[PDB]
């Protein structure tokens, strides 16, 4: 018994993107010399963190 | 033979915070969204020869 069983197959594309991202932060703050002063503006996300 | 006072009458302070925010935002979705990835020809062959 001698022969043969093959073929191909095959996939077509023609994907395309394109992406932009701005951003501007401008925070101001108010402090004393030889103070501190802290800011936050945002969120809190809970995280188990244990012994 | 003189004596303190048993506390010293402090000055009060009044105090005023004020915090606004405001948030805005838009969200557009528009358009035609086609497949990318499509199925491409195919070929096979098979014999015996014995």
């Amino acid at each position: 018994n001698f022969g043969i069983i093959t073929g191909v197959l095959s996939t077509i594309n023609f994907a395309l993107s394109n992406g932009d991202a701005y951003l501007i932060a401008n925070p101001q703050l108010s402090a004393r010399s030889g103070g501190r002063t802290d800011f936050l503006a945002g969120g809190q996300v809970p995280i188990l963190q244990a012994l | 033979l003189a004596t303190p006072s048993p506390f010293d009458m402090e000055k009060m302070v009044w105090l005023d915070v004020n915090i606004l925010e405001i948030r805005k935002s838009v969200l557009e979705n528009f358009g035609v969204d086609w497949s990318k990835q499509i199925p491409g020809p195919f070929a096979a062959f098979g014999k015996d020869f014995v």
